[PDB]
RNA sequence: GACUCGGUGAAAUCAUAGUACCUGUGAAGAUGCAGGUUACCCGCGACAGGACGGAAAGACCCCGUGGAGCUUUACUGUAGCC
RNA sequence: GACAAUGGUAGGAGAGCGUUCUAAGGGCGUUGAAGCAUGAUCGUAAGGACAUGUGGAGCGCUUAGAAGUGAGAAUGCCGGUG
RNA sequence: GAGGGUAGCGGAGAAAUUCCAAUCGAACCUGGAGAUAGCUGGUUCUCUCCGAAAUAGCUUUAGGGCUAGCCUCAAGUGAUGA
RNA sequence: GAGCUGUAAGUAAGCUUUGAUCCAGAGAUUUCCGAAUGGGGAAACCCAGCAUGAGUUAUGUCAUGUUAUCGAUAUGUGAAUACAUAGCAUAUCAGAAGGCACACCCGGAGAACUGAAACAUCUUAGUACCCGGAGGAAGAGAAAGAAAAUCGAUUCCCUUAGUAGCGGCGAGCGAAACGGGAAGAGCCCAAACCAACGUUGGGGUUGAGGACAGAGUUACAAAGGACGACAUUAGACGAAUCAUCUGGAAAGAUGAAUCAAAGAAGGUAAUAAUCCUGUAGUCGAAAAUGUUGUCUCUCUUAUCCUGAGUACGACGGAGCACGUGAAAUUCCGUCGGAAUCUGGGAGGACCAUCUCCUAAGGCUAAAUACUCUCUAGUGACCGAUAGUGAACAGUACCGUGAGGGAAAGGUGAAAAGCACCCCGGAAGGGGAGUGAAAUAGAACCUGAAACCGUGUGCUUACAAGUAGUCAGAGCCCGUUAAUGGGUGAUGGCGUGCCUUUUGUAGAAUGAACCGGCGAGUUACGAUUUGAUGCAAGGUU
């Protein structure tokens, strides 16, 4: 309340919508697949057991910051193209699932 | 277990060690009334005459018939009717 | 170790005694004691438990 | 009858009511005439006239 | 009635009070501050100038986006009538 | 040890006093507890002791915990008495 | 005079806002209910350090409020202050 | 298992070991009013009719039974009116009535102050109040569901989430599904079609099924028994301490012992594990209520149909978090009004496809809600202005009435409650006694302050004052022994406190005085800071 000035809230304008249908992706870097072995098959499921990531939403998406370091069987449901770009580079492979 | 008639030790009051035999008894009040105990002397309107007053029935205490000490009062079934025994010694009152 | 109902009635009359078991550990009694009596195997199971 | 509200313009409210199209009618009852008071749709939906 | 004596015995009020006047000062009208002036201590009967005396959180006046009753071609409704 | 600072309303910040209850520890008490009364006592303050008298059965202290925790004003409420 | 009737969004009124159980522009009792009160009053121990404002803008706003200005506490920066 | 005739004294008369008073179960009696019911009535009263029976020569009077209204059942009399029906009598039954803690629950009906800094949509709120109906719970409940990989009745808890959304898109209002849990349960009819007289039995109960071609009195059908066991409603047993000291009294102090499945708690002349009542433990029921078992006991082994004035639609409303909105879904009034497994409904307007389901019949325990009650217990809850309004009361008192509504606890361990003497009519005192103590004497523990008195060490009748403060002789005392205490001639300075104000000695506010009571709290969220644990993890 502004002692009768018109506040704030409403001299500016509602903006944009929501969407019912909005995805949103746990995301994993590759500085976090850092942690498992050369030569390791990595699933949504292993992610989760190994606790990289905690709530699954709707999937897994790997993204390209950090560096790997590792060669690695990546399996998930989305990669950036930097991610699978650095996944395929040192040695390793991806796969959407 | 304290009865009219049976003697008793008193155990705390003015009359510590002195015995006597139990006049009468008030269970409402737990008090019992002792010969010889507690003299009041109180002023009658028509003297000033010299009568016991009650005391707290747990303020005296059964003698043993074998031993004479102060005893505490059990219970047994004798010939089916409950009868008292000392605790010291274990006879019958 | 566990409920020893013949120990537990043998010792809880006595004052400042107090008789727990491996999993009834509680930090009010343990400070409030000034020691402890344990058994081997109730020793056991509270370096098995607490680690 | 049922209770609801009348709503003005405004959409002020006062509360109102919505009666039955009662119609008195002789009908009969447990074998004996009689004139009741019916409702108009129980009686397309066939009480029985008489 | 008041007044004196015997009997009985309230009340409103009340920050504590050993509670003067003048001219001044000051929230601009002072028992209580300044400078003077006057005044031995304690009652009783009287008078009403002051204590902005008592009494009722001013009725007047204004203010509150307070209330209530009333009016109408204020607004929105509505019993009822057509 | 030698320099500096320390008037203060609304208000911000800090450190403490005291009251009742609880826990643990350690104590006092019919050879007289709490309460009450008096005193020429102590601490920078809130406040803390001691002695005597009264009283006649409960009560301090330490650390921590918890609050129905501190009154002089509300034309406050109740009681007592002017 | 006696026995009765009319009841509060109502009665009654030879009409005065008149009467309806000692105050009627809408009785009384209980409840919603601790209505709401941008108004008035009140708000209880101590010491220590700092210490304002009574302005601007907007406001059915003008003895209210909001943001800024001015106070305080704590972290930072570091010459940017006088 | 010895006292007892309530509280409750006091005498009087009695009762009780041939078992009283008392306690528990079961019975008997149970005046009148009150729904109140034979009629009436200003409750606790008045007046009656029938039948039976005391009594009286007879009447008067009396005792028992019965007599309300609306309902059921079945016998008569029976209108206008032919028959009948309505109506009127009788006989039998006893179904309803009214009350509540009616707290919780379901339904009808339903505000306003308030918030929106005004106010009307909206909010307060489907809340308060009123009315009806019930139960130990109620309601809901066995998919025309949730959904989009599938699940599988209902309810409730967590979370989703102050999210999606609703909203003068203001103030505010505000889900659900998924996931995690408590609990867990499923069934009966209508209809197709058979056999007996449309009504009865069989038939059947669904997502495609049907027709056709061992279970149970907790739903799923309803009555008993036999016996057992357990529980509740009285109770019983139940270990162990003596001495001295101070004291009126010992449980306290000291010494030396003892028991403990018992060191919970009360009481006892001060503070007791061993004095008492008890506690740990153990035992116990003639009778009545309950719970639960085994045996018994019975019950049982796509031709056709599938809920019609329905679904649905239009209009007007309402309930859904959702204000008519693109508004699906549910309900009410008015009016219209389908289809029939090649069917019908839903998946948020609607169409198509797909997916799921199968309305218009009913029943159903448990997990859930509440406390006037009862039993057993608990508290960093009150302790007599507190805690219930009420420790001795819905009383006294106030009001025509609805209704409002107090004040008021404490002798002592034990009444030992003051024999007797003296003044006094008494009241009240002084002695003497009781008591540890009577300034514990009932108006009784402690006994503060205001306030009222008596005595007097210093001081005061020439003095102008917010009463003190600083200086200071004189006089009187002598301490928590301190460069002391009381008083005070006289001199200097000095207009209370609070509130509210630019500014108050203010002639602005408030307080007669004293005492008690009397105001930033708690819950759930947010944010920030301090602390602590762990850390790409942290936490349920
Ligand atoms: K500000
Ligand atoms: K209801
Ligand atoms: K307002
Ligand atoms: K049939
Ligand atoms: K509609
Ligand atoms: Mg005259
Ligand atoms: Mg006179
Ligand atoms: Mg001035
Ligand atoms: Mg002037
Ligand atoms: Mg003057
Ligand atoms: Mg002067
Ligand atoms: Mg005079
Ligand atoms: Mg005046
Ligand atoms: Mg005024
Ligand atoms: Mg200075
Ligand atoms: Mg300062
Ligand atoms: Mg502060
Ligand atoms: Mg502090
Ligand atoms: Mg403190
Ligand atoms: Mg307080
Ligand atoms: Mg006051
Ligand atoms: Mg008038
Ligand atoms: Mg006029
Ligand atoms: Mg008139
Ligand atoms: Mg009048
Ligand atoms: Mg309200
Ligand atoms: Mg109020
Ligand atoms: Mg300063
Ligand atoms: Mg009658
Ligand atoms: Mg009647
Ligand atoms: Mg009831
Ligand atoms: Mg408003
Ligand atoms: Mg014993
Ligand atoms: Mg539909
Ligand atoms: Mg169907
Ligand atoms: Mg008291
Ligand atoms: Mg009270
Ligand atoms: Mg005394
Ligand atoms: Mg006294
Ligand atoms: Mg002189
Ligand atoms: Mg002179
Ligand atoms: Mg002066
Ligand atoms: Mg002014
Ligand atoms: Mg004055
Ligand atoms: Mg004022
Ligand atoms: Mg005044
Ligand atoms: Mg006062
Ligand atoms: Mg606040």
């Amino acid at each position: 309340f502004e002692g009768g000035q018109l506040p704030l809230f409403r001299r500016l304008p509602k903006r944009g919508f929501t969407n019912i249908n909005r995805k949103e992706y746990a995301i994993v870097n590759l500085d976090q697949l850092n942690k498992f072995e050369d030569g390791t098959e990595v699933t949504p499921a292993l992610l989760v057991e190994s606790g990289v990531v905690k709530n699954e939403k709707s999937g897994i998406k790997i993204l390209g910051n950090g560096s790997l370091d590792k060669k690695l069987t990546v399996k998930a449901h989305k990669f950036s193209a930097s991610a699978a770009e650095a996944i395929d580079a040192k040695g390793g492979a991806h796969e959407v699932i | 277990h304290i009865k009219k008639g049976d003697n008793v030790k008193v155990i705390a009051g003015k009359d510590k060690g002195k015995e006597g035999k139990v006049i009468a008894t008030l269970p409402k009040k737990d008090r019992v009334v002792v010969e010889g105990v507690n003299i009041m002397k109180k002023h009658q309107k028509p003297g000033i005459l010299e009568t016991e007053a009650a005391i707290h029935v747990s303020n005296v205490q059964l003698l043993d018939p074998k031993t004479n000490e102060p005893t505490r009062v059990g219970y047994k079934f004798v010939d089916g009717k409950k009868v008292r025994i000392a605790k010291k010694s274990g006879e019958e009152i | 170790e566990n409920e020893d109902v013949n120990v537990e009635l043998s010792a809880r009359n006595i004052p400042g005694v107090q008789v727990t078991t491996a999993q009834g550990l509680n930090v009010l009694d343990i400070t409030n004691a000034d020691s402890l009596v344990i058994t081997e195997a109730a020793a056991k199971k509270v370096e098995e438990v607490l680690g | 009858a049922s209770t609801g509200n009348r709503r003005s313009h405004a959409l002020n409210s006062t509360k109102r009511r919505w009666n039955a199209n009662l119609q008195k009618v002789r009908i009969l009852v447990d074998g004996k005439p009689k004139k009741v008071w019916v409702s108009a749709r129980a009686l397309k939906s066939g009480v029985t006239r008489v």
